């Protein structure tokens, strides 16, 4: 019962590309609680994106997302070198847990 | 221009006051605005689009019974206990056999006996539902002065296809020669959904009441429940057979799929497939024509010899429609079109494509126009090359107003209270009517729902009966707002 | 069952018309009138008994109409 | 300034009883969540945690609810996981984790924030 | 027509959002919220009140 983000992105650096991921009305179609987590391999991961849409402070605003349902989205505006990591999203279900992504490793070049 | 041919037209005029117009346009119904300049544009409601539902609530239809066991017990010493009554699966009812010596317990009483099997679906529907915010609707906006075929045509583009949400804005239509019309468009007071469920069997759909479909007897499960085993009213698809005193069993109440089309008798039918899509209701617009050109000044006047190559044809109250292709120089060009009465000295009755040019003298234009009730010369060209055609638009007289004053009680029929608009704001006129028109349509409502097309005359006979017979001047008082208008009412339902 | 409470004064009416409307707007006055005639007993009975009571003209008609309505 | 530190275990053989520390400073430690994730070295995030507070309460994992269980102390600030029962497939990072409970002290609803700050991440093998 | 009840809502780094509370009226009013470009112009309904 975890969510349904791909294997893995490319994009070169100054594109604006997106993540997806699916879900059911318990994860994503009826709450807005939906997060991002940006984790270097040598590094504990980092939480990109608040609820939907919102943003830590220290977090660049090149950061930014949505959902349409049951299907949450991150847009990374324009990629820079330092994006080289895998962005895990995370999720609340009515039942109470808490569920992750797969898993996108993103290269930038 | 996609308007002529729809038998529902509504021609609006006045752009008075500021520069802005109400309009309420429907699905089936496209609106035609004219003007003392700004020239005339057709509004036509195509579609309706939901985007993102949640549905609430999934009734099953057919089912079937698998894992049917009993179970009884001897008379007065307390009720059967079956193994699988534990599971919400397994319908389950007790009654009362006769039981004795002969069924092997003894004290020849009325024993008791349990009854369970286990309640499978094969046939749901679900009732998905939205909010009235990310939700679209699309409106096309094709303007006159036609070219070669564009007539009553919906496939191909001749008009901008602005799509309007509540989330939008002040939505500028960039019509192309022509200058920019606006609409400041509200949505969330057209359809009023949150009281509307979105009902989908198996391969239709329909807009059905959220408390009509609620108390609807059927058994169901939520729609946020995976793993759908859990069917909550499951006493509504079984039957429990107790024929005589002895064994009794359960059988399935079969298929409820046509007894569901019945159940559907008012639900305006939607489709649901690749997209949700409506085809019914409506919004009411502000029309604001601040900035239209009419592409027409500086052409030069023509030079005649025009030929018509589709004749005049009065396409649905008077209307005409005739479609000339020219021949000569100086190809952009405005035509010389005028309506005169037999001789040349009044013009009667309006021209409705205001200002028609030529563009690309090998194609025709359409011109379309309003005669008056009577002898009319169509005339375009000038002397050298003069058309003087008859028409004679079938003389009425204030027929016209008489049937004006039938559209506008059918249009309050079909529009509660937003029959008010197709009015520039009146005011102390059109403010006030509006008001004590939703405070009787709220004592109409919620006081005459729920009964019908034959209730309805029933009940409205009542009261103009009590009416004509009462005192103290309640005869007028008992006809003209509640008799009468509930039989014109009675009438115009089930629409 | 279901097939009863047909969804129809809800309000929820515009100009494109229903699922089944010019077919299900006189089913009710077909189904009592051939229930008339092929239980003519029970009108009789309805004409005697709305007769006997509601001494005003009107009174009987109307709970004439109304007793052989009821009744399917 | 918040800071939340771990202790890593070397090796522990299927069958043996393992249990991880974190030592969360910065904050008030009778307020706040404490939730437990794992990351195998090229997989996903599953969620291992329970539910602190000031209380103690838990709530655990569906897949191994029968598997862990808890202790803790705020005299010393630290919470501690315990995952009994270790097999051959638990080779896992185990990340710590924060969140806040509501001012009536149960952890009813989770803030909008799940893990602002975090730990460092505990590594486990077999042999 | 209608009350502010987050008193003069401000912007204070511009890359944050801002949450802003209002009454509308029992009719149906319309948020106007930029100005000259973009007039970020809303509708809300409201029910009876
Ligand atoms: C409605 O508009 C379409 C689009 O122009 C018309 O379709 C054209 O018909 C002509 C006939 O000579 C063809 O040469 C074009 O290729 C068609 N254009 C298309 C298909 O995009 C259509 O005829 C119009 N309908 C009516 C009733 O006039």
């Amino acid at each position: 019962s975890a969510l349904t983000q791909p294997a893995s992105v490319s994009g070169s650096p100054g594109q604006s590309i997106t993540i997806s991921c699916t879900g059911t009305s318990s994860d994503v179609g009826g709450f807005n609680y939906v997060s991002w987590f940006q984790q270097h391999p040598g590094k504990a991961p980092k939480l990109m994106l608040y609820d939907v849409t919102s943003r830590p402070s220290g977090v660049s605003s090149r950061f930014s997302g949505s959902k349409s349902g049951n299907t949450a989205s991150l847009t990374i505006s324009g990629l820079q070198a330092e994006d080289e990591a895998d962005y895990y999203c995370s999720s609340h279900t009515s039942r109470g847990t808490w569920v992750f992504g797969g898993g996108t490793k993103l290269t930038v070049l | 221009m996609r308007c002529i041919g729809i038998s529902n037209r509504d021609f609006v005029e006045g752009v008075s006051g500021g520069s802005w117009v109400d309009i309420v346009l429907e699905h089936g119904s496209c609106v035609t605005t004219m003007a003392k300049n700004k020239p005339t544009l057709d509004f036509e409601l195509i579609e309706t689009e939901a985007k993102q539902p949640a549905t609430l609530r999934k009734y099953c239809i057919e089912a079937k019974l698998t894992n049917t066991t009993t179970d009884s017990r001897c008379p007065t010493q307390g009720e059967p206990s079956l193994n699988e009554e534990q599971d919400k699966r397994f319908v389950c009812k007790h009654s009362m056999v006769d039981r004795g010596w002969g069924n092997g317990c003894g004290l020849f009483g009325k024993g008791g006996i349990v009854t369970c099997a286990m309640f499978t679906c094969k046939k749901n529907m679900k009732g998905k539902v939205v909010q009235p915010e990310n939700l679209e609707y699309t409106i096309v906006i094709t303007p006159h002065s036609g070219e070669e075929h564009a007539v009553g045509n919906d496939t191909g583009k001749h008009g901008k296809e602005i799509k309007i949400t509540p989330q939008s804005s002040i939505t500028e239509a960039e019509l192309t020669g022509y200058g920019t019309v606006t609409m400041e468009c509200s949505p969330r007071t057209g359809l009023d959904f949150n009281e509307m469920v979105l009902l989908q069997m198996e391969n239709k759909a329909w807009l059905v009441h959220r408390q009509w479909f609620l108390d609807l007897p059927l058994p169901w499960l939520p729609g946020a429940d995976t793993q759908g085993s859990n069917w909550i009213q499951k006493e509504t698809l079984v039957t429990f057979k107790n024929p005589h005193a002895k064994k009794q069993d359960v059988v399935v109440l079969g298929s409820q799929e046509g007894a569901m089309h019945t159940a559907l008798t008012g639900a305006t039918e939607i489709q649901m497939s690749s997209g949700n899509l409506l085809f019914t209701g409506h919004l009411k617009c502000r029309l604001r024509m601040d900035k239209l050109q009419l592409k027409g000044m500086s052409y030069s006047m023509c030079t005649g010899k025009f030929k018509v190559v589709k004749e005049i044809a009065e396409t649905q109250h008077g209307t005409i429609v005739i479609r000339v292709q020219y021949e000569g120089d100086g190809s952009p060009c405005k035509i010389p079109f005028e309506i005169m009465d037999l001789e040349k000295r009044h013009v009667l009755g309006r021209l409705i494509t205001v200002n028609p040019i030529v563009t690309e003298k090998d194609s025709p234009v359409n011109i379309e126009a309003e005669p008056p009730f009577g002898d009319s010369y169509i005339i375009i060209g000038v002397e050298p090359g003069q058309l003087k055609l008859n028409w004679f638009k079938k003389g009425s007289s204030i027929g016209q107003m008489i049937e004006t004053t039938m559209r506008g009680a059918k249009r309050m029929a079909i529009l509660g209270d937003t029959a008010w608009d197709f009015g520039s704001l009146g005011g102390v006129f059109t403010s006030i009517g509006k008001a004590l028109h939703q405070v009787f349509g709220a004592i109409y409502g919620a006081a005459f729902s729920g009964v019908s097309w034959i209730m309805k005359i029933l009940i409205g006979v009542i009261i103009t009966w009590i009416g004509m017979n009462s005192r103290s001047t309640s005869l007028s008082v008992s006809l003209v707002l509640v008799g009468v208008v509930t039989l014109y009412l009675g009438v115009m339902v089930q629409a | 069952s279901v097939a009863l409470v047909p969804h129809v004064g809800m309000g929820l009416e515009t100009r494109t018309e229903t699922w089944m409307s010019s077919e299900g707007a006189w089913k009710h006055a077909q189904r009592i009138e051939t229930w008339i005639l092929r239980h003519p007993g029970f009108t009789i009975m309805a004409a005697i008994l709305a007769y006997t009571i509601g001494t005003t003209h009107f009174q009987r008609a109307l709970i004439f109409i109304l007793l052989t309505a009821v009744a399917p | 300034e918040v800071q939340l530190v771990e202790s890593g275990a070397e090796v522990k053989k299927p069958g043996a009883s393992v249990k991880v520390s974190c030592k969360a400073s910065g904050y008030t430690f009778t307020s706040y969540a404490m939730h437990w994730v794992r990351q195998a070295p090229g997989q996903r995030l599953e969620w291992m945690g329970w539910i602190n507070a000031g209380n103690g309460n838990t709530k655990y994992s569906q897949k191994f609810q029968d598997r862990v269980t808890i202790t803790r102390d705020t005299s010393a600030s630290t919470a501690y996981m315990e995952l009994s029962s270790l097999r051959s497939e638990d080779t896992a990072i185990y990340y710590c984790a924060r969140d806040k409970v509501d001012d009536y002290g149960d952890y009813w609803f989770p803030t909008l924030w799940y893990f602002d700050y975090w730990g460092q991440g505990t590594l486990v093998t077999v042999s």
